[PDB]
């Protein structure tokens, strides 16, 4: 007999779900917190990431106060019958696309109290856009956002506020490339003003993450370094190596030339330099500077006293050491 | 009471037929359109497409929707009842993939004014087909087209008009990765004619300009370094043939591999892109370096001949620099002024 | 009055039954078909289909729906009441996926005349599969087929026909990037028979041609210049052992890699393609120059001099000459 | 007045329930199934699937749908109200994805005979998973299966049987780019048994053959040719140390890339395959030849002796190309028989 | 007739309300879970995913749905009336996607016994996600997780349980191209605690082993080929050789390009995978060839008879040394990883 008795509140009394709580009065205040099950798939090419979230909106409805129907502290409404109440029209503004998750029953929770509060929880999978600053590529720090706003109701009716205790809770997520941080900005105001409609509420969370340098050192630097080190052995070799010194130089520069394009293949099409390009060009010059020193050795011999080689064995390794010192210190 | 007035205004008692347009057997209905752009980008040349995220606002005047009793000037209504009101039929001619947004609730806005004015806003994502001209690919300017028409109503019934001020409002800080969106927009009328009848249409054009930063550092400057390298052969002695030929064979082949890399992502089209002209002519310069060495080798067949070989070497040591310089000047100044 | 008329003759009171065809237990109805082509999509080669966006128009007669009190010629109805009218079933036989368009409302048009001539227009996108024959892959005229069928009714009920004037209309300014669409289109009757019964069908076919511009720049000219480069070995000194062996091997490798790249974007068909004739014949010419240098080395090494040079100087004229001979065969047969 | 006849049966006055199987608590229902292959293709080896378009049709008997007042042989009921009649819960067990075709109207057909026979035809596109056997990758025969099974009805209630004539039909003028479809098709019964119960299932198997008109030009012809180019080194003078070393190494390295290239478009399996065994033995051939010139130099330049150096070279000129053909006979005949 | 019994229960008369739950304001209801694996899909290493097709069976005892007039036990019902039962909520945490099928009809099975036990079977496809450790990439054992929770109910209402026998049943004849699925599977509990409350959860984990077949043919044997091929320098000629440089460089260069392909498919990771140490150590051996020659070349030019003797002496010592030191590396590398 204790099903029809509580459904009296919603239907038989005309609770009009097209009418805001506290109508013709103060705006409704929504307390929001998010839980991040899965963080991953940060793609530079299409400028977006994907995350799985548990949005939990909370408001206060004066009509639904459960007035002595039941004696419990909380009433666990089933995931169904969620189309007969008023809900905030929240939507993300950096959304590329999103979808619900329906496996077996719908993943929805409704948890009313005596005081008329509501604790709706909902599982979503959202693809969000993140602008990327890649001026310092190998040693990088990326900043991402999330923007929650109401499409249809203005600021004088709907106001979004972050919870006080724990607004964002991580779930032991670990990323393959990036090294996320445990501190989040989490505050913003973001309040909009569209031309002809008016104000609307927004509130945003900023996620600080940092890239790891392990892969690049083995993938990009260490092959490049040995190729430059490889060219030093030509100085010891006799100047009469007619078609031996010549490859030792030209095969090293084409290999670097073919390499540099492949290294910057995954990344987006960006005009600005990125400081991985500085290393590639500086190495390309040094490999090239190894080739030209042989050609001048050949020109002056065909006229001896060929001392150019005898000091070049000191200078070229020595100058490369100093360039390394400046580069590593600056980008740190 | 709030609930009763919604029913009373447009109900069985009211006798409002959602399937009858206002001003029946009279003047055609006026429509005013506003467009706001949230996101813009992801332009793909291969599919000749680009994706947008827009807010679309339509305004008209249905006389039967007047509400004298409530003194407030504007009334915001729930989107649940939004399907029970007459709304004009609109669609995009160059549309390919369009989706609604339902992340928590439908992204719709409905406002009714006392005099009967109706404001209706929709959040839509669009994929649109934009033809392009690739005559000068790294330095091109494209013109995207957006068309809004009426599918089933003649101008005897429905007429589309742009906003009097003009409403194509791009959002703040929309920084395209590869292009630079211009401020100026074009608003034109292009009435459609079919065998069924005539239909109304409005069209808005965007102007996009492509950046040149990436192409020079990825394609031009790497290609330049290959050409400049081949010059070492002239300095090298005339008797180390393994030495000279070895540089020559590598230079011409690798440039060809670099050459293919330019049109890898581009569409397959009959006409010749300007990027091809630069890469083709500089392919000639490296190719000539192979032919000249043979002539030095060929003439060497026997002290009068060995002087002539020296003559050809020295005259190419100066003239070949000059011709490369002249080519660069002509190529850059011609396209950039266009 | 507007409200009463809408539901007077398609309403419950009239008793129009939507589930019953016009002229039931009588002669079959004739549906007239028209099409407008808005966009004609890309013809993919690997997934073996193409795309199109069309307006489909059907015209027929229903004697039940007539009127005489209102003197207007037509009654432009709301496109959301189509569930109350009989709509002939139409079927695309060679489809792989079709969708409706619902960006706003649902993009449908209905119009009823005085006699009962119902006009019905829909916007439909289609993915259609058409077979293509690639024996002449660089240049070839191709045909793409489109079939309009009837899944449910037999000959005694539904008969499809084309429009008497202007069956197919093409939107002005339509231009394909990779192909040329010909002005003339073929309309044909292909009635289908199955063990269930006899079903009507009509067919429209388009002719397409290829640009030929892209391939000449892409692989024809790079292949040709590589062949020319190999011939410079003849005039280099015979004694220079590393130069000509290095020259021959590098020429071979650029051709064998370039040959495979061309076919990467095409289906793995079993007939040899016209492009493959060019790539193989050039590779044979490329490889032939290496053999000549092996001939002169053995003749020189053994222990005359006039004979060894004689084959080289004859070859200087011979190798260019044969290549031009091959071209005049290739460029007449395919382009005839 | 056709309208009254349409709802006289299946109406509330008829009381035709649609959740109660025909001949309830009696003999099981016998269904005859036919398939019509509208199109075939989209065979992907990497993910092991193929896409088919089929016209499925079923026939069963319902005694409650017995009408006699019209003398027509058959009645063409409208395809819209299929929701209120009994239809079997057929499904495909080995599939990966399926969908109905909605283009203008719901692609359904129904016809009712006088005695109560029901004919029901649908159009559906199937993606089906088939195991691949690539032990002899080019020369292989693959059998692709198609299982039709009932999900919720035990065999004491629903039994599936093939048609007695024309069980599987193929549309005219159907061909594949790479494979061919043999006209012989194998029909068998494979009853499934789970811990929940016993369920009926019928299997149809097609046989496919891989044509060679592509792998010959793509793989066999190029990598075969390079072995000829390795042999030319034996004519070169013994002192051309840059030349001889130069030719030897490249031909080895260039078809290491081609060997890796060969396997790019095929699944990543551990067991040795037919295309692999050809590349490796070719690689051993050219790699061995380069070790000869090292063996030629060391024995010759140590210091008459030239006779030994010439001996090693001249016997190779006949031995090296001859030993290819004796391998070539063995490999080609075994796979093709 | 059949019809009244279907209407009498589950019907407007004496209304069975789907919203309320079995044993309301009472002990938590028991749910027993069975899973059958129809097919195990492609494990795409790039995006940490593996597709699984399963039949999911849930058994529970609803006391209200009981009958005694029909003597037949476990009567079956049409899947078209499933909307009016209480069904327990269930979701997979590690999912990235899911779908039903709907091929001809609704692929759901409903069975009601006399006492009230209900069996409910659904065909579902899942794209789950697995954390992985690629410390030893060619020789590794991986763990795949299947995790089931309840979304809208706590442990005061709903508790999940594994089946006592045959909880997870692998279809006969299942085999994977690159993984062996061990028949030993471990079942364990992992309770979720969130700020809303505690929710019931069960976990089933599989172990997969990767075999070294494909990698030997594709990578190890070509890598072993080059270092042997580069060794030709020792006996190819005497000290006068431009060619000796030529062999060494092209072997060094192609080793680096082969390095790029090795991890090109694999996801980028900071840690040093066991596949890298094989290529990195082998990279030094081909790299060491040029350094040896330049030492040989330098000694030759320093002549201004004893100098030339040293040049040969270096070679002879190194001819025996390199096979010895390579053997040491070869035995140590393979033994430690297999163990
Ligand atoms: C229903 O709630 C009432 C209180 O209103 C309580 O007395 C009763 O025990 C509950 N259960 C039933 C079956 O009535
Ligand atoms: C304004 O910004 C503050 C940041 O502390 C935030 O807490 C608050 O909710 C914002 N106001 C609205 C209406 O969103
Ligand atoms: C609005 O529509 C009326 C229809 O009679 C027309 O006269 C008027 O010019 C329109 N207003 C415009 C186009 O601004
Ligand atoms: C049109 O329909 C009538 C009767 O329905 C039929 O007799 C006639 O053959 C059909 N075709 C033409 C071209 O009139
Ligand atoms: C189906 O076939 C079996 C034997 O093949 C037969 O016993 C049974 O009666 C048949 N079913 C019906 C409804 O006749
Ligand atoms: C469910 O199982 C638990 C564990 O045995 C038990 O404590 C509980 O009472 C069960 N729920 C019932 C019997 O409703």
């Amino acid at each position: 007999a204790n099903s029809t008795s509580n459904i009296l509140n919603k239907l038989l009394i005309t609770y009009d779900p097209r009418i805001r709580p506290n109508f013709k009065g103060i705006p409704v205040e929504d307390r929001v917190n998010i839980f991040i099950n899965s963080f991953g798939s940060i793609q530079e090419t299409t400028m977006d990431y994907r995350v799985n979230i548990f949005l939990r909106q909370r408001w206060n409805d004066p009509r639904l106060r459960l007035p002595q129907d039941f004696k419990s502290d909380s009433l666990t409404v089933d995931p169904k019958m969620f189309k007969c109440l008023w809900k905030p029209d929240l939507f993300f503004a950096n959304e590329k696309s999103a979808n619900f998750h329906d496996v077996t029953q719908e993943n929805i929770l409704l948890f009313i109290f005596r005081n008329g509060d509501v604790l709706i929880s909902m599982r979503l999978s959202v693809t969000l856009s993140c602008p990327l600053d890649l001026t310092l590529f190998p040693m990088d720090t990326q900043r991402c956002k999330m923007q929650l706003e109401s499409f249809g109701y203005t600021t004088d009716d709907l106001q979004f506020m972050w919870q006080s205790g724990d607004p964002v809770q991580m779930d032991e997520i670990a990323l393959p490339q990036f090294d996320i941080k445990q501190e989040d900005i989490e505050y913003g105001n973001c309040t909009k003003y569209y031309a002809g409609t008016g104000y609307y509420t927004c509130v945003e969370v900023i996620f600080t993450l940092r890239r790891q340098v392990g892969f690049y050192m083995m993938g990009v630097y260490a092959p490049t370094l040995l190729i430059v080190v490889l060219s030093w052995l030509s100085f010891w070799i006799n100047p009469d190596a007619s078609a031996a010194r010549v490859p030792l130089g030209i095969l090293s520069v084409l290999s670097l030339s073919s390499e540099c394009t492949s290294l910057a293949s995954e990344l987006p099409k960006v005009s600005y330099v990125k400081a991985i390009d500085i290393w590639l060009i500086a190495c390309l010059l040094f490999g090239f500077a190894s080739l030209v020193e042989y050609a001048v050795v050949q020109v002056m011999l065909n006229s001896a006293a060929k001392r150019i080689d005898l000091y070049a064995r000191a200078l070229f390794p020595f100058s490369f050491l100093f360039f390394n010192v400046i580069y590593w210190s600056v980008y740190l | 009471p709030p609930s009763e007035f919604l029913d009373k205004l447009m109900g069985k008692v009211s006798g409002y037929d959602a399937r009858i347009r206002p001003n029946f057997k009279g003047p055609p209905v006026n429509v005013t359109c506003n467009i706001f752009i949230n996101s813009f980008g992801s332009i793909a040349e291969t599919t000749m497409d680009y994706r947008v995220n827009i807010f679309l606002r339509q305004q008209w005047n249905d006389p039967r929707l007047a509400y004298s009793e409530y003194p407030d000037d504007s009334l915001d209504l729930d989107p649940s009842m939004l399907d029970s009101i007459w709304k004009p039929d609109l669609f995009f001619a160059n549309e390919k993939g369009a989706n609604f947004h339902e992340v928590t609730t439908d992204n719709k806005l409905l406002r009714i004014s006392k005099n009967g004015n109706v404001l209706y806003s929709i959040r839509i994502t669009l994929v649109l087909a934009c033809p392009m001209d690739l005559k000068n690919f790294p330095m091109d300017v494209q013109t995207c087209i957006m068309q809004l028409e009426s599918f089933g109503y003649t101008m005897n019934d429905l007429i589309f008009e742009w906003d009097e001020k003009g409403a194509v409002q791009v959002a703040d800080g929309l920084t395209l990765p590869q292009f630079i969106l211009k401020e100026e927009k074009d608003l034109r009328y292009c009435t459609k004619h079919y065998n069924t009848g005539k239909f109304t249409c409005i069209e808005a054009r965007f102007h996009l300009e492509r950046q040149m930063g990436y192409y020079l550092i990825q394609m031009y400057i790497p290609s330049l370094l290959i050409v400049i390298l081949s010059w070492v052969s002239f300095w090298i002695n005339m008797d180390a043939a393994p030495a000279r030929v070895g540089l020559g064979i590598t230079t011409v082949l690798t440039m060809t591999t670099q050459s293919s890399g330019s049109r890898a992502s581009l569409p397959k089209v009959s006409y010749v892109k300007a990027i091809d002209i630069w890469m083709a002519v500089c392919l000639l310069f490296v190719f000539s370096a192979l032919l000249e060495y043979a002539a030095v080798n060929f003439i060497a067949r026997q002290k009068l001949f060995i002087s002539r070989a020296k003559r050809i070497d020295t005259v190419s040591r100066v003239a070949f620099p000059l011709v490369f310089l002249i080519f660069n000047i002509f190529y850059w100044i011609t396209y950039k002024i266009i």
